[PDB]
RNA sequence: AGCCAGGAUGUUGGCUUAGAAGCAGCCAUCAUUUAAAGAAAGCGUAAUAGCUCACUGGUCGAGUCGGCCUGCGCGGAAGA
């Protein structure tokens, strides 16, 4: 398939402990481990990983093929990062980063102040962008997604929290 | 020359200074004084009598820069300028008025043979016919 | 300037993209507009406290916080900057460095509102009592008087044109304007009239010299913009009600005879809009 | 969602996928090209 | 199937020209170059600038694609 014709190169700076199903990543800033499925045949090869599909899972195809796309994110997330910035378009709304907690300024009657976790370095150049740092790609946007949700993009007049690459559709009022 | 930035080949009937808004955009593009694509070209407009479209082509360059390239009026108004008539295709196989014959076509083709390296002299020979069939044309020599 | 999103210093420099004009700010802000507290007047270096109950009380004048100690000082040589632009004379003293006080700077800038290209701006409140206070001595030196501007200038009634400056005291031919012309089930007609100079007796023969019509100087009232208080002596600058004029148009003369006379009615509009009434 | 017992690929990029069994139709920028059941 | 990637360019495609300027719609429906391009599919839109389909022109470097027939399966399926 295109993904048995996709192995993974691990790099040196990220370090591998094979316990089979069990896999715990020793890399440069945390620890990527994923325990996945029975449905996978795993090997560290010589230095790029090699994988396989197990007998009568031979759906593992797809449950290994989540992983092949799995353990590269999970080398160059520990080591480079993500880069995960947001727009707040808001009237009167601002950001601000201290430790890890992150306000919002979300038009309420009161404030809005919820502590991130583990896996987060965030940060603040602005009022309306905030950069999220983190390692694993999941939660790299579980964090993100949750202060979008708050305040969906309003499209009738661009209003709300959008990301920096997402581009809205707002419309007009066309009657009053 | 140019690629994937911008390339669109508009202009029409030189007398009237101001850019006509269905030609606008394309001098609405890349940052134009519209001033100065106006002080470019009446340099070399009197030296015609107006009243057919001159086509030129517009062609940007990175900082506030632009070009444009400057070409003869096409064979296609020169059809129907010498016929009177601007717009003569109503029915195209149904309607047999008006000659010219090939010699009128390539002395309109020497000016493109002066101007340009397409539009060739035998070639479009078929398409200055081909022009003629679907505004409904005669042609004898 | 009590509202989220109110940055003072965004739209004073918002002018210079959108309305294109040159204003230099003096009152600037001090507080992150909830508890705020401090309008900050640079000429004088001096920060504003306000009322906190009692709903006007305090005008408690301080020195410049510690927490904007460095904003106030790139702001302030831009103000004293604004007259040696102003009069060809501050060229030298900006440079040469003779103190630039609060009451020599104003004497060139006062003269920058006789030509109008700077506008001086001040960021407060109105409804939560802060910046009121502050508010009303700026308009005693920025604001132009009566006596201060060019007064009455009648030309002629006809023929050439000779513009007249005419005085600004109480030693001239009578002169008024009518505007505001309103209405009321009591008299009839009134007006809210504003007389430039000259003083009126009660009871005359006040014409509007424009249109060739007799009027005669009724009951004069003043209001608090509400109450009837009858004004018989009208000074020269009050706002009063040119009461009892039997015909009255947009803009035309309150003049005595033997006098200047005004004949002046400019952009007249047009009422766009029209919907048919029935009854 | 709209519910209606035909999905019908309608808009011009209309992406189906079998979430939870019953089918829902994934448009880009149309919210009204947007069926579930069938 | 994606990243580079030109969207080779005669033309204004008429009519009726107010814009119906490939993108409102009826008749033509040729093509100057054909290793890549149609007198044309939508969005941007009064018109177009923006973004593509067109051939994927260069990279990956193997399989892949749209329908016909049947074995069964899901949705359709809400009642005291």
């Amino acid at each position: 398939s295109r993904v048995a014709k996709a192995p993974v190169v691990v790099p040196a700076g990220v370090d591998v402990k094979i316990n089979g199903q069990v896999i715990t990543i020793k890399g440069k800033n945390g620890e990527l481990t994923r325990t996945l499925n029975d449905a996978v045949e795993v090997k560290h090869a010589d230095n790029t990983l090699t994988f396989g599909p197990r007998d009568g899972y031979a759906d593992g195809w797809a449950q290994a093929g989540t992983a092949r796309a799995l353990l590269n994110s999970m080398v160059i997330g520990v080591t480079e990062g993500f880069t995960k910035k947001l727009q707040l378009v808001g009237v009167g709304y601002r950001a601000a980063v201290k430790g890890n907690v992150i306000n919002l300024s979300l038009g309420f009657s009161h404030p809005v102040d919820h502590q991130l976790p583990a896996g987060i370095t965030a940060e603040c150049p602005t009022q309306t962008e905030i950069v999220l740092k983190g390692a694993d790609k999941q939660v790299i946007g579980q964090v993100a997604a949750d202060l979008r949700a708050y305040r969906r993009p309003e499209p009738y007049k661009g209003k709300g929290v959008r990301y920096a690459d997402e581009v809205v559709r707002t419309k007009e009022a066309k009657k009053k | 020359a140019k690629k994937v930035q911008a390339y669109v080949k508009l202009q029409v009937a030189a007398g009237m200074a101001n850019p006509s808004p269905p030609v606008g955009p394309a001098l609405g593009q890349q940052g134009v004084n519209i001033m100065e694509f106006c002080k470019a070209f009446n340099a070399k407009t009197d030296s015609i009598e107006k009243g057919l479209p001159i086509p030129v082509v517009i062609t940007v360059y990175a900082d506030r820069s632009f070009t444009f390239v400057t070409k003869t009026p096409p064979a296609a108004v020169l059809l129907k300028k010498a016929a009177g008539i601007k717009s003569g295709s109503g029915k195209p196989n149904k309607d047999k008025v008006g000659k010219i014959s090939r010699a009128q076509l390539q002395e309109i083709a020497q000016t493109k043979a002066a101007d340009m390296t397409g539009a060739d002299i035998e070639a479009m020979t078929r398409s200055i016919e081909g022009t003629a069939r679907s505004m409904g044309l005669v042609v004898e020599d | 300037m009590d509202r989220m999103g109110a940055n003072f210093l965004k739209v004073v420099n918002q002018i210079k993209t959108r309305l294109g004009a040159n204003p230099v700010p003096l009152q600037l802000a001090i507080g992150a507009e909830e508890h705020f507290t401090g309008v900050v007047d640079l000429v004088k270096m001096k920060a504003i406290n306000w009322n906190d109950a009692d709903q006007g009380v305090t005008f408690e004048y301080e020195d410049i916080p510690a927490d904007m100690v460095e904003l106030a000082n790139e702001w302030h040589q831009n103000l004293i900057e604004s007259a040696a632009e102003a009069s060809e004379e501050l060229m030298e003293k900006y440079l040469g460095g003779e103190e630039l006080t609060e009451a020599e700077i104003k004497g060139a800038l006062r003269q920058r509102v006789l030509n109008n290209e700077i506008i001086l701006v001040t960021c407060g409140s109105a409804f939560k009592n802060k910046g009121v206070q502050a508010m009303l001595d700026a308009v005693i030196d920025y604001l132009p008087s009566p006596v201060d501007v060019p007064a009455i200038n009648g030309i002629l009634d006809d023929g050439k044109d000779t513009p007249a400056e005419r005085h600004a005291s109480d030693d001239e031919p009578f002169s008024a304007l009518a505007f505001k012309i309103a209405t009321d089930p009591f008299v009839g007609n009134l007006t809210f009239f504003r007389v430039y100079s000259g003083v009126v007796n009660s009871g005359d023969t006040v014409l509007n010299s424009v249109k060739a019509a007799r009027e005669r100087f009724g009951r004069i009232v003043q209001m608090h913009a509400n109450k009837r208080e009858e004004i018989k002596e009208v000074r020269a600058g009050d706002i009063a009600a040119a009461i009892g004029l039997k015909d009255v148009t947009t803009g035309d003369t309150l003049c005595d005879p033997d006098a200047p006379i005004i004949l002046e009615r400019m952009e007249f509009p047009e009422p766009v809009i029209s919907i048919a009434v029935e009854p | 969602m709209k519910v209606r017992a035909s999905v019908k690929k309608l808009c011009r990029n209309c992406k189906i996928v079998k979430r939870d069994g019953v089918i829902r139709v994934i448009c880009s920028a149309e919210p009204k090209h947007k069926q579930r059941q069938g």
